[PDB]
RNA sequence: UGACGGAGCCAGCGAGUCUAACCUUGGCCGAGAGGUCUUGGUAAAAACUCCGUCGUAACGAGGAAUUCCUAGUAAGCGCAAGUCAUCAGCUUGCGUUGAUUACGUCCCUGCCCUUCACAC
RNA sequence: AUCUGUUUGGUGGAACCUGAUUAGAGGAAACUCAAAGAGUGCUAUGGUAU
RNA sequence: CAUUGGUGAGCAGCGAAGGAUUUGGUGGAUUACUAGCUAAUAGCAAUCUAUUUCAAAGAAUUCAAACUUGGGGGAAUGCCUUGUUGA
């Protein structure tokens, strides 16, 4: 069988199912490019996973990514984090275990919210 | 016993209770184990433990606890008054 | 957590089922102490039942606050969180302080746009004991519901002729002392019921000699509210309102936080009944 | 009855109870004698008798 | 039993013991004093251990079924995996039984659903 | 309960009001509060010791706590639970906040630094994080669960690599100097990491016995049979006494009772590890007992700053020449024991107050460990003594500065 | 920090064979009741992103005093439901976008509490 | 028929309730190996023994 | 349009007298290598046993011996203990 990863973004009621797989550097989401994401002036956000480990680690795999509910803002946060567990996920299983750190190692340097759920849980005071 | 070790030791506490226990005076060394060496040489019983400055043994004199003895017949009247009332402050907190 | 709150619920909800079948056999364990005493033969059923006779010999040695509260009564004093409806005009925010105000123990959480799973789930964590939440109609406020955790009652009330500190000119500030509670012409059991939520909602132990009194006075179901400033003068004692005045009849009763819209119901108000008016329940 | 303990009490509570029984309970319900085989029974009662 | 009725020992002893067994969940209710003698049964201690247990919480469809998850080590309470089908579960441990992360078992529940997160594994 | 060594006295004993068992303890560094959590009551308990009432109960994780410690400068608490969060209490101080920091997974112990500014944590996946304290940020991960030494035990039915039973480490403590994380776990393996560049500097195994159970990775086939493993049939009965051939065990018991209940072999395991205050050495309790690994033989031969000058034939002109100075540093330069230990005696207390003002500031953290080491057990108390005074007199204000690569030694 | 038009696109609550106008002009059938049609009047996701066009009597953002408020909070936007009390001159839920400023101090103003080691 | 929607048969078997069972329920092979139950066949014939 | 559903029909590419999947049996390892048997200070290993027997030593009033039982109530006849009758 063709090796898959599945993983899953949050925010607020947003949520995204990101699928990667062994592929030729097709990255999809809700059936479109990755750079047809709108709003516009949010898209590098979404760029902000491919860009921080390099598009070469994605030209050997395909990612495809549904996306439902919550607003703009935090289907673009869904997106982020979910093509960066999906990423982390497939270069633990089918890849070496070094590169799955250095690529944790970039992300929660540059933002954890790409990896952990950010939950504004209510905290009574 | 039996209990406690089928359940793997997640027990649940018992009632707390209080219990009287006598302390003797007794060079600290002799509490240790037996080997050819000794952690502390204090004794057992802690200075205000082996003596209390209390009430004064005679009527006439008034002893507080920071060791201050003072007899009545010293005492001015505005001070006996002082004093009186002090005492009536400390039985009424207890 | 989340496991732990649904498996002690559901031994809560068995031991009361066995409690309701248990009624009978601890009356019957009453019937054969007094005849013991007494002397008296004892009744047919009974006297043919070999293996109460055998099990009375064990229970011989066998012996208030609601359930509840008896874990808590009078140990740990109350935790209580006042807050409101989404988007509350300024009458409300107001009256919600004069209520954190009333209980010592009180603190006044903004709500908004706090989803309700979310708010009692947050309340839980922090350990927090009970819950109010005031709802109003053109700044005039017409029910409050007092929530009772981790598991229950949730009491629902209707507030009526509300007149609030803000409408007195150069009235002061409140004392804030634990307040001497006064609960009067409670008599039904769902009247002890009711006081047994209400007085939990204060800090056990008030001082003799504080100066401060709520009153509960049922008059008709309807359980009017007042807060008084008490001084002992050499020939009687004389008090003076600090308010607020309100009027609150309770409407719901459930048996479940207040988020449980499934909770089962305690007791409810039927006011469409033939004989709705005639009787007064509290 | 605060004082007594040991076999004495719990013989004395099933007199007691058995007493209050036997006005209203029937007969063949209220005291049922042990079941022990036949051969034994004749046993105690021989030497009981003697 | 023997002892006078109304003795503080008595009273004292039998409540402690009533406690003890209901949180170790040998006993269902605290409430009357004679359940020691007559709801106290090896039956009662066995339902408490760790194969029963979970076919009550329903985590296996039978007994014989759960036993074999055990002897596999898919089986944990707390951070520790258990494969003795003897560990006598109270009731508050009883909140801490759970599969084991990696287990194959944990994925086809998630799976099932379509809930599989690979990150988390 | 509080213990006075002084005088071997429970000086004072807390306890919680629900009847709370208790697993974790911390305690302040003024030594006025104590804290301990529960695996039973998902709330940390607080006392003041000066009282032993209940100050507060404080609460807010949704699992049970697992470990706690307080910073040893900044005085804030840091609590782990199951819950897979960390929070951070700012209990002294007018108001109190609470920070949690969300994990992977589940947390089984934790470790702060000695700065107080970071606070290292062990989960279930086998991984050891370091966050910052005021940032609530992670500042570094290192991985465990490779490292991890695990061996099948007897009774098992699945291999040592599929088996899942610890691959965690359920203890942990940093280096005094902040720079090193010791861990151990329910496993034979006491992993040694180094902080900044996170990579395992070595692995000790606990135990080579097969008395105990965990030892052994790959269990010999021969032991197999139809029977089964012939290690789990009980050969009790051959026992000529009688105590022997009795059997105690509970059916189900796993610890908290005496061996004879368990009915199996002891299972190989760290409960706590700890580092020395005084000397480069660490403790870990395990079944067998406390080992104590410590680097005192220093046979290696590790020079810093060598060059082809330096010479231990060279180094006794510089004593014979009285170039006191020039001969105390290359002995360090070589950094071989007997040769500082030759040329720290030859030096004259005369000359003592001026060496000890020109040693350079690199090579003091290695005197002042060495005086501290020799000073224990040699006789030379008054030349130690003179020789602690001219440093501390000279080198006081840099001692301060750098107050964490001095504290052993110190 | 506009108006007009077009285009793109994102929620979560909610499911009782239950869900919803008024007044007229006239044709035909019908014993009646009524049936059917004809006819005029009255009433009754948004934000957001992009593109194009124009263009900057009373009242123009509301005095003095006074009230409230610390994070998914203040504020803005719409969509549902009407749950035996209250509510439609409206009430309660639901999601979306989402900050500034404090998180110290007892100086002022109120309220409150106090007068088993080692070390102090 | 971007008609209508009842009925028959097949597929599927939520909730409640009832009954039985419970180291879950089955299936296939035989010149296999056991432990039992029922019926049937056979001059099955020393009333006192060549 | 999408299948990370199944079953097939064929390329690109890989590609030295073929390639892939499953499986029975034995051997060596899985603890650190001082050789076999016996009547053992030596014989045997083809065994003797046609010297293998004698001598010497060797017997606690411990003449005690269920540390070994699921709980409650009894135990006719047994068994244990104590006393007693008559030889
Ligand atoms: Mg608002
Ligand atoms: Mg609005
Ligand atoms: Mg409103
Ligand atoms: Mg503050
Ligand atoms: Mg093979």
């Amino acid at each position: 069988a063709v090796p898959s990863v599945q993983t899953f973004g949050k925010k607020k009621s947003a949520t995204a199912v990101a699928h990667v797989k062994a592929g030729k550097g097709l990255i999809k989401v809700n059936g479109s490019p990755i750079t047809l994401v709108e709003p516009e002036i949010l898209r590098f956000k979404v760029y902000e996973p491919l860009l921080l480990v390099g598009l070469d680690k994605f030209s050997n795999i395909d990612i495809r990514v549904r996306v439902t509910g919550g607003g703009h803002v935090s289907q673009v946060y869904a997106i982020r984090q979910a093509i960066a567990k999906g990423l982390v996920a497939y270069h633990q299983k089918y890849v070496d275990e070094q590169s799955k750190n250095e690529l944790k190692k970039a992300f929660t340097s540059y933002d954890r919210t790409l990896l952990i759920a950010d939950s504004r849980r209510p905290e009574p005071k | 016993y039996k209990l406690d070790v089928l359940s793997s030791v997640h027990f649940v506490p018992k009632p707390a209770s209080t219990s009287l226990e006598i302390r003797v005076e007794t060079p600290t060394i002799s509490m240790e184990d037996a080997q050819p060496l000794y952690m502390s040489n204090a004794s057992s019983l802690a200075p205000q433990e082996i003596y209390n400055v209390g009430k004064a043994e005679k009527d006439g004199e008034i002893r507080l606890k920071n060791g201050v003895a003072m007899s009545k017949e010293e005492l001015t009247r505005e001070d006996k008054n002082r004093l009186r009332r002090a005492l009536k402050r400390k039985r009424s907190k207890a | 957590m989340l496991r732990r709150q649904a498996r002690e619920r559901r031994e809560y909800l068995y031991r009361k089922a066995q409690e309701l079948q248990d009624s009978q056999l601890q009356q019957k364990r009453q019937i054969i102490k007094q005849a013991l005493a007494q002397g008296k033969p004892l009744p047919k059923e009974l006297a043919e039942d070999e293996s109460l006779q055998k099990d009375f010999r064990y229970d011989q040695s066998l012996k208030q606050v609601d359930d509840e509260y008896a874990a808590t009564s009078g140990i740990m004093d109350p935790r209580i969180i006042v807050t409101t409806s989404r988007d509350p005009s300024t009458r409300l925010s107001q009256f919600a302080k004069e209520i954190k105000l009333l209980f010592p123990n009180a603190v006044r959480l903004n709500r908004g746009n706090y989803v309700m799973p979310n708010l009692v789930d947050a309340c839980k964590k922090s350990g927090t004991t009970d819950l109010v939440v005031l709802h109003e109609h053109r700044g005039v406020p017409t029910s409050l519901t007092i929530s009772h955790f981790p598991h229950g009652p949730t009491a629902q009330f209707s507030l009526h002729n509300v007149v609030m500190r803000h409408d007195i000119i150069n009235a002061g500030n409140q004392s804030e002392v634990n307040p001497h509670l006064i609960f009067d012409n409670f008599t039904t059991a769902l009247g002890k019921r009711v006081v047994c939520i209400l007085k939990h909602l204060f800090n056990a132990g008030p001082k003799k000699d504080s100066e401060r009194v709520i009153t509960f006075a049922n008059r008709g179901d309807f359980i009017s509210v007042r807060q008084h400033v008490y001084v002992r003068t050499r020939e009687g004692v004389e008090i003076a309102e600090v308010g607020p005045r309100f009027e609150m009849r309770l409407f719901e009763l459930r048996l479940g936080t207040l988020e449980n819209k499934d909770a089962d119901v305690e007791w409810q108000l039927r006011r469409f009944i033939r004989t709705a008016n005639k009787k007064d329940y509290l | 009855d605060d004082q007594v303990i040991g076999k004495a009490r719990s013989r004395t509570l099933e007199m007691r109870l058995n007493r209050l029984s036997r006005v209203n309970g029937h007969q063949d319900k209220i005291n049922k004698l042990e079941k022990v085989p036949m051969h034994i029974r004749r046993g105690m009662i021989d030497k009981h008798v003697k | 039993s023997l002892l006078p009725p109304t003795d503080p020992f008595r009273r004292k002893h039998e409540q402690l013991l009533l406690d003890k067994l209901y949180a170790m969940g040998v006993l269902t209710t605290k409430s009357k004093i004679s359940d020691l003698e007559n709801k106290v049964t090896v039956s009662a201690i066995c339902r408490r251990r760790l194969p029963v247990i979970m076919h009550r919480l329903k985590m296996a469809e039978t007994i014989q079924d759960a036993v074999k998850f055990i002897e596999q080590g898919h089986v944990r309470v707390g951070p520790n995996l258990i494969n003795d089908p003897a560990y006598l579960v109270t009731r508050n441990m009883e909140d801490y039984v759970t599969w084991v992360d990696n287990s194959k078992i944990k994925k086809t529940l998630l799976r099932y659903r379509n809930q599989i997160d690979d990150f988390d594994f | 309960r509080a213990w006075d060594l002084i005088r071997y006295r429970n000086f004072r004993t807390f306890t919680g009001t629900e009847r709370i068992q208790f697993n974790c303890l911390a305690v302040d560094p003024s030594g006025e509060v104590v804290c301990a959590g529960s695996l039973d009551n998902f709330d940390i308990h607080v006392w003041s010791v000066q009282t032993g009432q209940l100050l507060d109960a404080l609460s807010g994780h949704e699992g049970p706590v697992s470990c706690l410690s307080f910073s040893q400068e900044n005085s804030v608490l840091a609590s782990a639970s199951w819950d897979k969060t960390i929070r951070i209490w700012s209990i002294f101080g007018r108001s109190q906040q609470v920070e949690p920091i969300e994990v992977y997974s589940d947390v089984l112990a934790l470790s702060m630094r000695p700065d107080g500014k970071e606070v290292a944590v062990s989960t279930l996946k086998g991984q050891i994080s370091i966050f910052n304290i005021e940032d609530a940020k992670q500042v570094g991960n290192i991985d465990c669960r490779k490292d991890i030494i695990s061996g099948r035990f007897n009774q098992d039915r699945f291999t040592a690599k599929n088996s899942e039973r610890s691959k965690f480490f359920t203890t942990i403590h940093y280096s005094f100097d902040g720079m090193a994380i010791v861990a151990g776990g329910n496993n034979n393996s006491i992993c040694l990491y180094d902080v900044p560049n996170e990579v395992l500097l070595k692995r000790f195994i606990v135990s080579r016995n097969m008395a105990l159970n965990g030892t052994l990775e790959f269990l010999n086939s021969k032991k197999m049979t139809e029977a089964g493993s012939l290690d789990l049939i009980d050969d009790a009965g051959e026992n000529s006494d009688l105590e022997d051939r009795i059997d105690n065990s509970l059916p189900g018991s796993q610890r908290g009772g005496d061996l004879s209940t368990r009915k199996m072999r002891p299972e190989v395991r760290v409960t706590s590890v700890q580092f020395s205050p005084t000397a480069n050495a660490f403790a870990a309790a395990s079944t067998e007992g406390l080992l104590i690994y410590s680097t005192n033989d220093t046979i290696l031969f590790d020079p810093f700053d060598l060059d082809v000058d330096v010479t231990p034939h060279s180094t006794v002109e510089a004593l014979r020449e009285k170039q006191f100075l020039n001969a105390l540093v290359m002995a360090f330069r070589l950094n071989e024991e007997y040769l500082i230990n030759k040329v720290y005696e030859a030096i004259p207390i005369k000359e003592i107050p001026l060496v000890a003002s020109n040693i350079p500031a690199i090579y003091l953290p290695r005197i002042l460990k060495f005086i501290g080491d020799f000073a224990i057990e040699s006789q030379h108390i008054e030349f130690n003594l003179i020789w602690i005074k001219a440093l501390l007199s000279a080198s006081g204000g840099y001692i301060n500065e750098h107050k964490y690569l001095f504290s052993t030694a110190m």
